[PDB]
């Protein structure tokens, strides 16, 4: 089965259709108002109207606004891109910090594009080259098809094809008993290996076997394929159809990222909208979530202001747990959330608050039977005790270890006198913090 | 229903800088309201780019944050239209890993110099009637060839040429398909397969939707028009087959003896009639970014006869020009704020406020109260303009959720207590000082 | 093919280069090194 | 018109310097040790791979089971240079072809009692939306891929 | 006699992290010595490791130098064994020039979860004997060896192609994966040693291979997360799993390997072992590579963190802040923090009698009482030191148990920090700067 | 004949068979509790038994710190590693810093490999290949002692082949190697063309066949970096090789763990021997803090080699801190894992000795009134500047038409060339002008 992460019981809001607040619901609780702003952020990116509008999830470490961000994942569902990041992201050593950014900004929206896929496959039974009865004047024979004996698990028919064929069949090695396929919308035969029916007559031979296809001779399927448009960036900005020199020179050089030109943007632009014109593409437009958003460097900040006001752009949603903090890339500038006050202008703050001692209870409840975990109500009690001194992630993170401590004593479930032993076992950082300062000519 | 790749932007409800013919400003035009010092003095730039005549011009737009600096240059930029490259650069972005900051203005620089290449050539485009191709038993191997073509109007055979027959076949080319002949390159291009041939086929050798037989006479005459912009013309001459390069953006630091030899082809090309060199527009958004470096490189850059005219923006009063210790008026060393004209951009009253907030709810699609619109123009003179334009998005979103047909001042009330504005979070920070990290 | 080992229900995988027949493991093997 | 064709004197390398002085030649039967001591050597890939003693055990070249690449190929494309890397790309640039129209067809039951990884099943890069044999399977995408 | 390529380290002694089944601490066993509470903290999350049960958890262990962190990091690592992933790092690894703080991180992660996968195989192995083939299409026979049984393979058309591009002749010993056709040279027989007397440079001699002739069975194979993550980047990009020659594999490359290897468990095909990532002195990551830990900290293929620390309150690198540790809150309550102590004169006794039981020493009860002494005085990891030193010393004198005077020639010739900052700030103004 | 350098004149540390030092022999003089340190790490090195175990060689510029250094690498000779370094080394472009640490700490760990170097050469008389193809060449050879038959393998048949060997050649064969160079056209066919584009060397004066057994060095780090990327695999003979330019790069923890488990199973089949090495990371206090930080896990590690360490600085900055001071500007935590072994300023008459031992090996001969005058002049200033003035003085003494130094060349030279704290007064007083 699955392993469990920090964020496994998010399911989403529980909203209400009115858009208020549950108290608990989708495995969250609490924050009302945040989760109520992240209802019409919700709303605000299905309506697929806007563009680099950008919300900013404020509030202190361990109030859940990474929880939110995610919990707006699920209520948007896998239908439509949700790209996660980090502020520390942007510092490759490959591309520089603006182009990633920009990356990440056009990989959070998705074409949603379908087509026909056709293909004809099967054993080869036979190749007849079929002659017309008499040659045209001057010539000695006239092929007017090849016809070619294609076999599955449902049955043989034999396909009349083009006499140009034979002129590929023969470029290929294909003979009698080969399973081949045949793209339907190209005209291109390619030889997968002899059929499995023969894998017995040598002991040895220098070819994987293949099986025999099921299903018809003739596949037909309708497919939908979601590419991002940093997907079709990359495509076109390094191709990978093999066969010309420098297609094979950049195919053996090292990968790298490279800073994509604004004119392949304008161009693929230009194509999608064709596309989308003609009803051949869908369009998902969705999120760039940034935590840790005061990891960016000013050039960064200043980047977002081009970047969120582009007609293009996805919805943005930041995160911070900052105060009063410098400007990265700046030496003494000190601005709120660690953000310069002309990008917060820019963005929608959503306020997270810090938990009541209740809260915290539910949150551990809510955890421990989503992590698999059965705890006494008096240990609980006293788990959410331990929170309200230290912190809500300590709190739980004390869960698990618990459990193999109940565990390894015998019992099924955690009691008050495990909770406590676990607590001693392991410190926190309020806690530990207080050692140092006792030790501090010893560190 | 359908939603293109371009959406509601910041800037999506400007299209133009909404002057008159002799260049005053109207109060509300082109989506553009308000600001009439800055507007008028941005047609007299915007008239000089579309004049032409002077390389070297700077202009920087001025003022406080979320005063219409931006609106101004990407209002311009619609009014100068698609035609003239306008190339929108914010100044973080010319600190490259792939080039030097002196190269990535060069390329911000030549890529805002367009040279409009007028082609025209012979095509040939029909329906592919029959294609012989024969082929010596061995000998010295040379293919020769006719093609039959036909319109709706008309028919011909072609005894093909060598390399067009290896063109016909790469391209694999049959019966019943509909192409269209470069007769000046020997390039085909594909439209599809006419309807005629669902009679008489094989199993399937292609599939796509038909077209319908081309109409007329057989050859025809096309014309294009290339804004090739200096940039991609030294990307195209720095190596052999260097055309992906192009979209790739994989090269950095082009020879100065490529880039003034193109200065001198291109003069060439402007002089034998070959090619209408445009110049354009470099806008450096935010140009308080860029370093003393890179200043200095714009002191001397911008008087080359082959340089752009260049748009600036800043926010930002006396402060240490980016990369030293020195205060300067916007950020820029006064090498430079010597060198250019000075937009001053003005706060604006209650009027305009409402009237912009008015504009914008007209390009989202959303209807207001009057009571509505009142109370959300206070809220814009009393918070910024750029915290009112985004409530109403999420109170239209709101009254939305409550199947209302028209933003309501409760709405608003709403949307103000759920969405922080910054003056009201960063006094929030102060009562739970010390659970945020790093005061 | 099958194994030559009178017994033996697997396929022919290789044979023996002293007798010639066909064989599957080396229990095969041995039985057939023996009953020859 | 045409560039100046400069030619300099070529850079004079003694005999003796070529003789004795190149390190690939006097040091070759120390080279060579580096060559039998190199774990890309097919005895040591087939004793890591298949000899393993634990009923689990992490071993190196694991990954060549799930690659399509054999012992021999593995050490012949470390030990054979640029050459052997571009014929050996050559070659998979056609097994591309082969692995995605198995791969995007083969969907039911599975590929043995429905456990245990085939050969190829880490070559993943096919399965891109984007990917050439892929696009080059549906014409539609061949389009935005210019 | 003979000197392994592993040898007597610093942590070496430490075979384990001694523990009984309800997870007391022994006071001494597996090498190591008290650290009761420390080494409760480690067995537990032990055990949440061997679970694999829930993900990104991780564990600070802090204290002063010499208190045996990095001793319990490496009698843990040796206490989960092999079979589960364990890989070490210093915090200053992450700093490559040709891949961000980012991806040195995520690589770092990545290599510490194993895909255990099963795979069935048929491997045909022996000393080929000799090669017939017709002059028609050609149907070779061809002779396999194995110390067990001679044999013959009637053999196909490709193959005779195959056998005569890879130059095989009598006595080469081969193998050949049955499911795929490719062959592969091991060498030479050792019993064909002499029918050359000048070879190749690239021939080897292998002895004849052993057993059945065509092995057919499954193997178990344990894959690095990591790995397949490398194998995807470029098209011949194992070859960077050797060279280091990769690096900021794409983000849309790593999310398709964990979509590929959630459905591998979901199909039962294969099952993921989560390992640990250890990171000696964290300290030393910058403020861009703590905040990425934070969101790393939360993928369903997070391992389980490890971290060892030595710092008070201390600046974070790369900003002006100082805090616990030198890591930023936001890490440290994801954090679940593990306290070392200082040991008593009981316990560094008994640290210093396993460590001489590890390097092959007898020492005097009197050199272990003033050995203990300067231990306890200076520094333990100074004690620890002596007593190879104070081992040469004895074996130069032709002694054979070190005696206290051993001890004391030693410490008058190598210094601690203590004696030597004294015997510096005597002499100052002759080194260079302060 | 070879140049005299700044150490060439030590040659051990001249202790004697107890281990205590003689006041001066094997070049040495003075330094005697230093040099019985040494003499301990020595025989720790020679004994092989450890691991990571490192020194700190602290003291004062220009008091023998890396002649003591030196003295090691003399006391144990070419036949175990002595890699040196100075920390300045580890600032890269091509690699991170805390990968040339690993690269040069993989220098310093050697195998030993033994093989009997088995040379054929002569004119070849015949080459006559005989499988249907080719089972083995005969190849025939000729000397002015002799005439051998070889039956080379079809791989050599191909070197000769490459070689553009014809009969009459005269070829170079090794046979472990699989060597092969041809020399030039046996001169007995030098008139076979009046001029014909080739060289005529004389058949061999010498052996057809020659024997030694060999004895090789080589180092993991040769393994390592000749095993991580894919080799240049042909001998020139080639131009892929022209389009990618090699460069340093990050050779993974994973590839080095398959070096180690190979190594491993040769040095337990008696093919290679061990030889734990020394690095010397001299001046270590040019190492920044994430370099320093690393040694933590590298001296730690049950491979590592012995590390002698040097530094000169007092109590300065920590490189890469930019604000802790720590004595000898080394981290306390490294500090805390070093034996120190403390460095002198020695009296007069300890100067004057060197004096002369640099005289007697640079070449120089000295009158006692004149090495008195040396002798004084390093109390005035610096041994090294005493030691500077000896080929100068001497050099002046022949021109002028001497055999020996006299009072005035030395006097004439002290008034020519300023030491370092005779001219920081002139620097000091026209400070203005300069
Ligand atoms: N027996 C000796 N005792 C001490 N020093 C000696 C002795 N023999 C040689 N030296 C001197 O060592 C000097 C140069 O190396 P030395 O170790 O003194 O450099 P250092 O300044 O102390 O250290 P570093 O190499 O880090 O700069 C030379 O002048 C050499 O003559
Ligand atoms: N409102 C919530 N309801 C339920 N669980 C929550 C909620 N908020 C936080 N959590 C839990 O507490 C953890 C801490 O919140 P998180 O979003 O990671 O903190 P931060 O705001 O600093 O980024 C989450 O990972 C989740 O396990
Ligand atoms: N004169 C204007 N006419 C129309 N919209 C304006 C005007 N001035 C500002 N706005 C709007 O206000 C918002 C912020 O103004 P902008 O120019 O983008 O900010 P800044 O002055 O800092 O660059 C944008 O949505 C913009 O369209
Ligand atoms: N509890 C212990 N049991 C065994 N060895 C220990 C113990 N504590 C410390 N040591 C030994 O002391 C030395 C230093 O301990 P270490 O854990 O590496 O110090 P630190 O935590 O400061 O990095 C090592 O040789 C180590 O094995």
């Amino acid at each position: 089965t699955q392993r469990i992460a920090s964020h496994s019981h998010v399911k989403g809001l529980g909203l209400d259709e009115s858009g208020l607040a549950k108290q608990a619901a989708s495995g969250l609780v609490g924050q009302e108002n945040a989760r109520e702003a992240c209802g019409v952020i919700v709303e605000l990116i299905k309506s697929k109207k806007m563009a680099g509008r950008a919300v900013l999830l404020a509030g202190p470490p361990g109030t859940g606004k990474t929880a939110l961000a995610l919990a707006i994942a699920q209520e948007l569902g896998s239908k439509v891109p949700f790209c996660p990041m980090v502020g520390s992201e942007v510092y490759s050593t490959e591309i520089k910090k603006t182009e990633v950014l920009m990356e990440n900004f056009r990989r959070a929206i998705g074409l949603r594009i379908k087509e026909t896929k056709e293909v004809y496959e099967g054993e080869v039974t036979e190749l007849t080259p079929c002659e017309t009865e008499n040659p045209m004047g001057g010539y000695g024979k006239t092929i007017s098809h090849v016809i070619i004996g294609l076999k599955t698990a449902k049955g043989t028919k034999q396909l009349k094809l083009d006499p140009s064929i034979f002129e590929s069949l023969q470029k290929e090695r294909v003979e009698a008993g080969d399973v081949i396929y045949i793209e339907a919308n190209s005209g291109a035969v390619k030889r997968q290996g002899r059929c499995d029916t023969y894998a017995t007559e040598f002991d040895l031979e220098a070819e994987e076997y293949v099986p025999l296809p099921k299903g018809d001779v003739h596949k037909k399927k309708e497919i939908i394929q979601d590419v991002t448009l940093h997907d079709l960036d990359v495509a076109n900005a390094r191709p990978q159809g093999g066969q010309d020199i420098l297609s094979m020179m950049g195919q053996l050089m090292k990968p790298k990222k490279t800073e994509i030109t604004d004119k392949l943007r304008g161009e693929i632009n230009k194509v999608v909208n064709k596309y989308i014109d003609q009803g051949i593409a869908e369009l998902v437009p969705g999120v760039l979530f940034v935590d840790e958003v005061h990891m960016l460097d000013i050039e960064c900040f200043t980047y977002l202001h081009r970047a969120l006001e582009s007609s293009i752009a996805p919805i943005v949603i930041f995160a911070s747990n900052r105060g009063n903090c410098v400007i990265r890339g700046t030496e003494d500038i000190t601005s709120p959330h660690g953000i310069p006050l002309d990008l917060l202008d820019r963005v929608m703050i959503i306020r997270t608050m810090l938990y009541t001692p209740q809260e915290m209870k539910q949150i551990i409840k809510i955890r421990a039977q989503t992590e698999g975990i059965n705890i006494s109500e008096e240990a609980l009690n006293h788990l959410g005790e331990i929170g309200t001194k230290t912190t809500l992630r300590y709190s739980v993170q004390l869960l698990t270890p618990a459990n193999l401590l109940a565990k390894i004593n015998g019992k099924d479930s955690i009691e008050k006198e495990h909770v406590e032993e676990i607590s001693e076992l392991f410190y926190d950082a309020k806690s530990s913090a207080k050692i140092l300062a006792d030790q501090q000519d010893k560190y | 229903d359908v939603t293109r790749i371009e959406r509601i932007g910041a800037h999506s409800h400007i299209r133009g800088l909404g002057l008159d013919d002799a260049l005053e400003p109207r109060q509300a035009s082109q989506g553009m309201v308000g600001q009439l010092a800055a507007r008028r003095a941005a047609g007299v730039v915007l008239e000089m780019i579309r004049e032409g005549k002077i390389a070297g011009r700077a202009v920087l737009i001025a003022g406080q944050p979320g005063t219409g600096k931006t609106a101004i240059a990407m209002g311009m930029a619609q009014a100068l239209g698609p035609d003239t490259p306008f190339t929108a650069i914010a100044g973080s972005e010319i600190f490259s890993l792939e080039m030097s900051k002196t190269e990535a203005l060069t390329q911000a620089f030549r890529r805002s110099i367009g040279v409009r290449i007028k082609e025209e050539t012979e095509i040939i485009e029909g329906e592919v009637v029959e294609i012989q191709i024969d082929r010596p038993a061995t000998g010295t191997g040379s293919k020769v060839g006719k093609l039959t073509l036909k319109t709706t109007e008309m028919e011909t055979i072609y005894d093909l040429g060598t390399k067009m027959i290896e063109s016909l076949t790469k391209d694999k080319v049959q019966a019943g398909d509909v192409i269209t002949i470069d007769k000046a390159t020997g390039k085909i291009s594909k439209l599809g397969r006419s309807f005629t041939r669902a009679r008489d086929y094989d199993a399937m050798g292609s599939q796509t939707k038909f077209v319908q037989c081309p109409d007329g006479e057989l050859q025809k005459r096309k014309e294009v028009v290339h804004t090739v912009s200096l940039h991609e013309i030294d990307v195209i001459n720095s190596r052999t087959q260097g055309f992906l390069a192009l979209f790739s953006g994989d090269t950095g630091e082009i020879k100065s003896e490529v880039r003034e030899q193109i200065n001198a082809k291109v003069a060439e090309w402007r002089e034998e009639g070959k090619a209408e060199i445009i110049p354009g527009v470099l806008f450096i958004d935010e140009v308080h970014m860029l370093d003393i470096e890179s200043f200095s490189f714009l002191n001397r850059a911008l008087e080359s006869d082959m340089a752009p005219v260049l748009i600036m923006a800043t926010n930002r009063g006396i402060t240490r020009i980016r990369g030293t210790s020195y205060q300067s008026p916007h950020g820029i060393p006064i090498d430079l704020l010597d060198r250019l004209l000075i937009v001053s951009t003005t706060p604006y009253s209650e009027k305009d406020t409402k009237q912009i907030l008015r504009i914008r709810c007209e390009e989202e699609d959303v209807e207001m109260s009057e009571d509505a619109y009142t109370v959300l123009t206070r809220i814009g003179l009393e918070t910024s303009l750029r915290y009112a334009i985004q409530l109403i998005t999420a109170a239209s979103l709101v009254c939305r959720k409550r199947k209302g047909t028209e933003v309501q001042v409760d709405d608003i009330k709403r949307v103000y207590s759920l969405f922080l504005d910054e003056s009201r979070s960063t006094q929030y920070m102060k009562e739970y000082q010390d659970a945020f990290l790093f005061n | 093919p099958r194994c030559s080992v009178p017994g033996c229900p697997h396929p022919r995988r290789y044979a023996c280069s002293r007798t010639g027949q066909a064989l599957c493991s080396l229990q095969c093997y041995r039985i057939n090194l023996q009953m020859r | 018109w045409s560039p100046f064709h400069i030619s300099l004197k070529p850079y004079h390398i003694s005999k003796f310097i070529y003789r004795h002085g190149q390190i690939r030649v006097f040091n070759h039967s120390r080279d060579r040790w580096l060559r039998v001591l190199s774990p890309f050597a097919p005895d040591y890939i087939q004793r890591s791979l298949f000899h393993r003693k634990g009923i689990n055990e992490e071993s190196c070249f694991s990954f060549l089971r799930f690659i399509d690449i054999s012992p021999a190929e593995m050490a012949n494309l470390m030990l054979q240079g640029l050459l052997a890397r571009w014929l050996a790309l050559f070659l998979s640039l056609k097994a591309s072809y082969r692995l995605h129209q198995l791969r995007s067809w083969g969907a039911p039951e599975g590929e043995s009692h429905q456990r245990y990884l085939r050969n190829k099943d880490f070559l993943l890069g096919v399965n891109f939306p984007l990917s050439f044999p892929n696009l080059c399977s549906c014409p539609l995408l061949k389009s935005l891929v210019f």
